[PDB]
């Protein structure tokens, strides 16, 4: 376990634009540390196509069962799988209704792309996991892609009408040219943040409507920080690498400043 | 059940990917990872020593101002390399970053006097250009042409605040008087790692010709040519940010939905 | 010959997503 450390700290280092690869290969290096890696690093989602009702559907971890992946729509598995693990048919009843809220969500924020909710049975509650992808077009210039991973944890107490609420949320952020003007430039990767927080269990306030509510706060407030740190802080990171105007003998000499003061 | 030898090859292959400013970090967890010291120091050596030399990392030589970049065009086998500015050989520890043994050098006076010209006004251009800015200048015979080297460096590491970044330029002047092929690479990265992992790879080629003269006259066209180049790609680059930013960015996630407000759970939910 | 490389970032990185829920699987990948 501080093996897994380490290769979640070397997943943070090394460029997100090869993710899929690297993981691959990380793997390879620390097999036994494979199931583990699985299920705690995050790979640009990947688009299934149910055969059955026509629609595609997400993939990552949580829907894998072996070499299979869970469509939400058919309740199956491609390619078919003997014994797969499935949800009770009670949270099938409330997955099939997370993916209908959440479908509506993403219509809402995302006027396109694909969503899928998989949810799976926990000790004391259950849990769920939040999926989004939506693509920019090749009209414009530049290709842009956002996946959204939220994985929701729920804690009933045993009274109901109460539940805490454990939510994980991921946002990958992939921009990318060949404009002629700067070569290549490709900014991509992503940002985790947590909440946690209980709340009432009613009729008019259910499972789904309080994890959406999570959701969207999350989802809002990344976005924001996304904002500020890819097309701010990277961005002013490249601008103190290098100066277009000649550098002002005013900074130069406040460098100086602080440079001799750094004396061991 | 991957050969000893693939497992090597991984683990020299995440070495030379460190970010910048993070080849510990990385090498640390690639080390901890393969465990096998002895591996390691066989299948790996070329891969220390390729990132030094790929990121164009500065270096302090003891008594000298100022630094020095480690690149290919200073490798003289053994384990040491060349700061053509002072002429003089030294030996670098490629784990521990340390510049040992300043040795007296002798310059293959041909191109000396152009390289002198060229190191010497690049030195004013990197100074007036990047806040912590560093350059060296190569003099040397490539298929019996003699090629002048001209590399930048400039970094800001700030690891407490979880990003680093780094601006690298190559440019080559191929010199067959009257004239002189220009290419030049320019890269640029930058990693932002709190609570998550983003980064900005960018590299562009350039390509041109000019006609020369004088060495003193040549070399300061040289930097011109040099300055607009590298001028035009920041440019690019900080319009590309703005594009990304209120077109393709706006484009992907709205900020609220059509309705100017928050979602009602109760409308989705019947 | 060897050595363990001093980094200089203080605080470890910590990996949010190691509290994630787990999910058990029928068979492994």
């Amino acid at each position: 376990d501080q093996q897994l450390d380490c290769a979640l700290d070397l997943m943070r280092r090394l460029p997100p634009q090869q993710i899929e690869k690297n993981l691959s290969d990380l793997i390879d290096l620390v097999p036994s540390l494979c199931e583990d890696l699985l299920s705690s690093v995050d790979q640009p989602l990947k688009i299934a196509r149910d055969k059955v009702v026509g629609k595609d559907y997400l993939l990552c971890d949580y829907n894998r069962d072996g070499d299979s992946y869970r469509s939400p729509w058919s309740n199956k598995y491609d390619p078919p799988l003997e014994d797969g693990a499935m949800p009770s048919a009670r949270l099938r009843k409330l997955e099939v209704e997370a993916n209908n809220a959440f479908d509506q969500y993403r219509d809402l924020y995302f006027e396109g792309g694909v969503s899928s909710v998989y949810l799976w049975d926990l000790d004391h509650g259950f849990a769920g996991v939040i999926l989004i992808k939506k693509a920019g077009d090749g009209s414009k210039k530049i290709k842009g892609c956002w996946d959204s991973i939220h994985v929701v944890e729920v804690q009933e107490k045993s009274s109901g009408r109460t539940a805490h609420y454990k939510l994980t949320s991921t946002v990958m952020l992939w921009l990318q040219t060949n404009k002629t003007g700067s070569g290549t430039m490709n900014l991509g990767g992503s940002l985790t943040r947590q909440m946690e927080k209980d709340e009432t269990v009613s009729d008019s306030s259910p499972h789904i409507a309080n994890i959406g509510r999570l959701v969207e706060d999350m989802e809002n407030k990344i976005r924001s920080t996304l904002n500020e740190i890819y097309f701010g802080k990277t961005k002013d990171i490249v601008n103190g690498l290098r100066s277009i105007d000649a550098i002002p003998d005013n900074q130069k000499y406040k460098q100086l400043q602080r440079e001799l003061s750094q004396v061991l | 059940r991957v050969s000893d030898e693939e497992k090597v090859r991984i683990a020299a292959k995440f070495i030379t990917h460190a970010p910048p400013g993070e080849f510990n970090e990385v090498f640390n967890d690639v080390r901890l990872l393969l465990n096998n010291d002895n591996l390691l120091r066989e299948g790996a050596a070329h891969a220390f020593a390729q990132y030094n030399m790929d990121q164009f990392t500065p270096v302090k030589i003891e008594g000298y101002d100022d630094q020095v970049l480690i690149t290919e065009h200073g490798d003289l086998g053994n384990g040491r390399f060349l700061d053509p500015r002072n002429k003089i050989s030294f030996k670098f520890d490629h784990l521990r970053k340390e510049a040992s043994d300043p040795q007296p050098e002798d310059t293959e006076s041909a191109l000396k006097q152009w390289r002198d010209a060229c190191d010497s006004a690049l030195r004013a251009y990197v100074k007036d250009h990047y806040p912590n800015g560093f350059c060296t200048v190569y003099g040397k015979s490539i298929d019996g042409q003699q090629t002048i080297i001209a590399c930048i460096e400039s970094h800001q590491f700030q690891p407490k605040n979880f990003w680093n970044g780094r601006w690298r330029s190559e440019w080559k002047f191929t010199i067959t008087p009257p004239t002189a092929q220009v290419a030049a690479v320019l890269k640029i990265q930058v990693h932002y790692y709190e609570d998550g992992n983003v980064q900005l790879v960018s590299h562009k080629d350039i390509q041109d010709s000019v006609q020369v003269s004088s060495d003193v006259q040549t070399a300061k066209e040289f930097i011109k040519i040099i300055e607009n180049a590298e001028n035009e790609y920041q440019t690019a680059i900080s319009e590309n940010y703005q594009t990304m930013s209120d077109t393709t960015f706006k484009a992907l996630r709205r900020q609220l939905p059509v309705t100017r407000t928050k979602i009602d759970w109760n409308k989705i939910l019947s | 010959l060897i050595s363990e490389l001093p980094s200089e970032e203080g605080r470890r990185l910590e990996h949010f997503t190691k509290l994630r829920p787990k999910r058990n699987k029928k068979q492994q990948p």
